[PDB]
RNA sequence: CCGACUUACCAACCCGAUGCAAACUGCGAAUACCGGAGAAUGUUAUCACGGGAGACACACGGCGGGUGCUAACGUCCGUCGUGAAGAGGGAAACAACCCAGACCGCCAGCUAAGGUCCCAAAGUCAUGGUUAAGUGGGAAACGAUGUGGGAAGGCCCAGACAGCCAGGAUGUUGGCUUAGAAGCAGCCAUCAUUUAAAGAAAGCGUAAUAGCUCACUGGUCGAGUCGGCCUGCGCGGAAGAU
RNA sequence: GAUGUCGGCUCAUCACAUCCUGGGGCUGAAGUAGGUCCCAAGGGUAUGGCUGUUCGCCAUUUAAAGUGGUACGCGAGCUGGGUUUAGAACGUCGUGAGACAGUUCGGUCCCUAUCUGCCGUGGGCGCUGGAGAACUGAGGGGGGCUGCUCCUAGUACGAGA
């Protein structure tokens, strides 16, 4: 990776804790915001992040890059907040949030019991758009790829849960 | 290698798990890793009622404390 | 099959080889496919390559051809016990060497020619080497 | 999907990705191209 | 080069321009959305002004290597240049021919002939200058800033719109 | 997918813009009523000539919105009206249904110079040159 | 048009040559009217890449050994049995 | 009426270049063989005639060919190790393999084929590269940017390489056709334009239009990367009766 | 000096490339449905007839009527039906004796289990002085299948059904 032999730079208050193969990641946190790199030595100086030698996996640079993609992630997630717009495609489904529960459905009266942790919120603004509200980076998707895991986005109206990379082509009924 | 035996099937045949073997105490593991190791019939087992493994960190069957060993 | 009318005789002996037997080199053009293995053609497959070769470069550059069916061999069919002579004639077969160079062009483009030996490479039975002559 | 080997692409570009110790080919903005072998 | 010829090709060719051009200006608007692509490409072939989009790498190594017009760091992320090798009075036109559709806000700055020309002076010089007047806007802002009163010799042609 | 790409075509009269048949059933796929786009094209349609088609070229954001670059009338009709025809050979260079002057190709050009790029009065001229030569018109002095 | 590079060497057999082979390197000889050529070893890369084009034949060669340079042009080819590269080559002086 | 100017094409003898052969030959080894003369060794290997035969039914395998599909633990012939007609070492073992040739004794040593974490006798060996798959320690076709080294080479800090993002353009929905007919249903134009960059488009796709991948441009971006070819390791291909 | 057959009955058993419900990609799949389609040994996996019958032909049950192996499973299980079984003799052929997998009539099939397994069952011994009583789970199998309609639900989608 090009650019773990180049450093990355760190606000102020945004506090990054070196003690071993994990660094934690604290400034305006709602949560535990935390990196995993292991063949790097990452120290923290104070206003920007040193990338260096230290032991991992046989791959080639197989956690320098990782480092790289996730101090900078999780040092953008305290500061501001992390993305947050998650929707459905779609109507006849749900997408009504009570409390830490989002109703979906397939056709079916009972939900489908999808819950959330403490460290997470949301609110939904309408029946198909949800807001997840947070500050570590891996959660948020976690129970968005729980969402897609009952129904998905499959290409013949595309509906289904969208979220990050996109993989359908949104294709119709058939007329030859 | 999750140890077929014959026991009585239908359709198929009925099996031990290597997935069983933790949720009923933590012995069975280590114990069909030092099975293995001794010999034959007959030795393998003269040998084999020598060790005693239990449940492990809380076996109440270490009351005699013995002598200590690091390997 | 792109069989020879008459080789020596009709009905012959199979042709082992406890090495070389002849045909190891680039011999025209500036590219070719080599086979570093050994092994059989029915003809068939011969035939299979040619139409591949002519299906990817068309009219822009000839085909020379560095390998033909020699030799003829009989087949005793799978429906008799066998030790009892010699059975009827059913194909003839080019006995491809290690090294032995098949097919040469120089007329296309070298990309060309070296995709055209690559779809040639799958209807043969081993794995084969595209090979360069530039003149000699 | 099906037990179709050898991870040769179908389209211009495919995320080439050994998954669970078997190749699969499939496109980066379509599921129908995801091949179970290769 | 014998792979992609395009992206050697791009540093000579700021390099040649830039050190041959009277005015040059250096913008912040990212080499992706046509519409506002196109319009900069169109009004700058009537003013008789050139533009290309080039990355900081190959800005500073235009600037290492060759020399420059005088905006060495004035470069910053990803930026387009703008430039005039004989009207520079054009070069500060075409913004406020640009703006119309997009913005002015763009120029972080510019410089005129040798000479760092900021922000918010080149609103001043752009206002339908002809090359004459573009010159003379130049040395009515230096003989002003200029302490002594032997730098202003004439205004009769030389700060008119006469010849400058 | 998220329909970020590529300058969408469309080329529309501003009354053969409220069905949907003329147009090609894609508008209503990315999420664009007819009536929508129909009220929208007119309002930059109709400030010139509203009996011929105008081109249009439309991009559109994965939160279905839409905007549209609405333009002159193009080059293609006013060499069809310049030229006395309505349609071309459909077979261009091998078969040619009428002429144009080039005096005249020039006018076209500064016509459409509204929103052509070319650096010389010339250089848009030599852009609707080969427009002339798809619909079957020679183009001589 | 090229510069490689040579040391002297002469072999007898299968074996002497193989054992060239075993370390990535295989013999050459440098012919010239009807007398007792200049044999020399090579490296099987060093002239079978600068070879994948008509330079290499067409136009003379800086072959360097012990200090001798005497200009070379390829003549005609041997090849192993399994693999494209150079078992043995043929020079002309030029 | 007789006769005739008049090759446009095919595919030969032939001709040049190119490929090939037990039963074809312009050329032709290594090795084997004999008798002498010499070293060495063999308690006769070989010779006469008299008494006794047995074997002629061989088998998994080296060397090579025919028969067979360059299938078969296949079949046969000149040639040979082992079993036949010999203990031991090693192989989950065996008739037959590899090392090796059982006088007999030796709580002796060494070396072989084969081994060195326990089983089990000896290396979790010192030093480095790589696979995530119990591959290793189960096989071919076959494919790919699965991973690394190496010389030659293109690119290569002046910006690569590959992808992800975003753009994919000005005339332009060019003409016909048509539910519309857009680079991508079909066909003809097959170009020009400001450019730093965008083919009137390589591939996919409700067949289109749409949606989508693509170099190239600019972000991520500042160091390796990829094509041919030699090479260790990987993948799926590799589903059947305690 | 015996690895011995068809056909019927009984009794099984294992491989999953599963007849089916079940989770899931695709589709030139709108949805329903099907094609395409992978995991899966867990479990239910049909029968009477004629015929010595495989295979056949036919009626049928159940939501349903699968593939493969087993000395072509099982005469140290059963009958002894089948081939001229051994017998005429019809049909057939040769001079005849004799033959025929065309055929019709009825028609000789053994083993009390040594070791081995499989399931049930007792004696004797270690259980740490002996005795009686409850008893933990190291270990190991069984239910396991599958339709109907009420609700789920006339709703998303589609032109409409």
């Amino acid at each position: 990776s090009r650019v773990a032999k180049a450093p990355v730079v760190v606000p102020a208050g945004v506090d990054v804790k070196i003690n071993g193969q994990v660094i934690t990641i604290k400034g305006k946190n709602g949560e535990l915001t935390r990196t995993l790199n292991d063949a790097v030595e990452v120290k923290h100086a104070d206003n920007t992040l040193t990338f260096g030698p230290r032991d991992g996996y046989a791959d080639g640079w197989a956690q320098a890059g990782t480092a790289r993609a996730l101090l900078n992630s999780m040092v953008i997630g305290v500061t501001e907040g992390f993305t947050k717009k998650l929707q459905l495609v779609g109507v006849g489904y749900r997408a009504a949030v009570k409390g830490n529960v989002i109703n979906l459905s397939l056709g079916f009266s009972h939900p489908v019991d999808h819950q959330l942790p403490a460290g997470i919120t949301a609110e939904c603004p309408t029946q198909t758009e949800i807001v997840l509200k947070g500050a570590d980076k891996q959660v948020i998707g976690q129970v968005a790829a729980d969402l897609r895991a009952y129904r998905r986005p499959e290409p013949y109206k595309g509906k289904g849960v969208r979220y990050a990379d996109e993989v359908v082509r949104t294709k119709e009924a058939k007329k030859k | 290698k999750v140890y077929y035996h014959h026991t009585g099937h239908i359709g198929g045949i009925k099996q031990a798990t290597f997935e069983e073997m933790i949720a009923r105490r933590p012995e069975r593991v280590i114990e069909i890793a030092v099975k293995g190791m001794l010999p034959k019939g007959p030795l393998g087992r003269a040998m084999f009622r020598k060790l005693k493994v239990y449940a492990g960190n809380e076996h109440n069957h270490a009351a005699q404390q013995p002598q200590v060993l690091d390997i | 099959m792109l069989q020879p009318k008459r080789t020596k005789f009709r009905k012959m002996h199979k042709g082992r080889n406890r090495g070389l037997a002849q045909g190891t080199d680039v011999s025209f053009g500036s590219f070719g496919l080599k086979a570093v293995g050994r092994g059989r053609l029915t003809a068939r497959q011969i035939e299979a390559a040619r139409r591949a070769m002519t299906r990817a470069v068309k009219r822009q550059g000839k085909i020379w051809i560095r390998v033909f069916p020699d030799k003829p061999i009989t087949e005793k069919p799978l429906a008799v016990r066998m030790g009892k002579g010699k059975g009827n004639v059913e194909y003839w077969v080019a006995l491809i060497q290690p090294g032995k160079v098949l097919y040469e062009m120089d007329g296309v483009p070298e990309e060309l020619a070296r995709e055209a030996f690559k779809l040639a490479a799958a209807k043969l039975p081993i794995k084969t080497t595209f090979v360069t002559k530039t003149v000699m | 999907m099906k037990v179709r080997a050898s991870v040769k692409k179908l389209c211009r570009n495919c995320k080439i990705v050994k998954r669970d110790g078997v190749i699969r080919v499939i496109c980066s903005a379509e599921p129908k191209h995801k091949q179970r072998q290769g | 080069a014998l792979n992609l010829q395009d992206k050697q090709a791009i540093v000579a060719e700021v390099s040649e321009v830039a050190k041959g051009a009277l005015s040059a200006v250096v913008a912040d608007s990212r080499g992706v959305t046509v519409d506002k692509m196109t319009e900069l490409r169109k009004a700058g072939r009537e003013a008789g002004v050139y533009m290309r989009v080039v990355r900081n790498t190959l800005l500073r190594r235009a600037v290492e290597g060759t020399p420059f017009e005088c905006l060495k760091d004035a470069f910053v992320g990803p930026t387009l240049i703008a430039y005039s090798m004989e009207h520079p009075g054009a070069a500060a036109r075409l913004f406020k021919e640009f703006a119309k559709a997009n913005a002015k806000f763009e120029v972080k700055a510019a410089a005129f002939e040798g000479e760092l020309i900021p922000a918010s002076q080149i609103d001043r010089l752009a206002t339908l200058p002809t090359y004459e007047e573009a010159i003379a806007r130049l040395m009515a802002t230096m003989k002003e800033a200029s302490a002594g009163k032997l730098v202003r010799t004439l205004a009769a042609v030389r700060d008119a719109k006469e010849a400058a | 997918a998220k329909k970020v790409q590529a300058y969408v075509k469309l080329q529309v009269a501003a009354g053969m813009a409220n069905p949907s048949p003329p147009v090609g059933p894609a508008l209503g796929q990315q999420g664009v009523n007819i009536m929508e786009f129909c009220k929208a094209f007119n309002a930059k349609t109709d400030s010139i000539e509203k009996g011929l088609p105008i081109p249009v070229v439309i991009t559109v954001y994965a939160d279905r919105s839409f905007t549209f670059v609405t333009k002159t009338p193009p080059a293609a009709v006013l060499l069809k009206k310049a030229a006395g025809i309505k349609s071309g050979s459909g077979k261009p260079n091998k078969d040619k249904v009428g002429k144009i002057s080039r005096a005249q190709l020039q006018e076209i050009a500064q016509t459409k110079a509204a929103d052509m790029t070319g650096a010389d009065i010339e250089a848009m001229t030599r852009s609707i040159e080969g427009t002339a030569r798809s619909m079957g018109l020679v183009v001589e002095d | 048009m090229f510069t490689i590079n040579a040391e002297v060497r002469k072999e007898q057999g299968k074996g002497a040559s193989r054992r060239l082979r075993a370390a990535n390197k295989f013999p050459a000889i440098i012919y010239g009217g009807k007398e007792a050529p200049l044999a020399i070893e090579l490296d099987h890369d060093k002239v079978m890449n600068m070879q994948a084009k008509a330079e290499f034949y067409s136009e003379v060669l800086t072959i360097v050994v012990d200090g001798k340079e005497i200009k070379v042009k390829a003549q005609d080819v041997q090849r192993h049995p399994y693999k494209p590269k150079l078992q043995h080559i043929d020079f002309v002086r030029a």
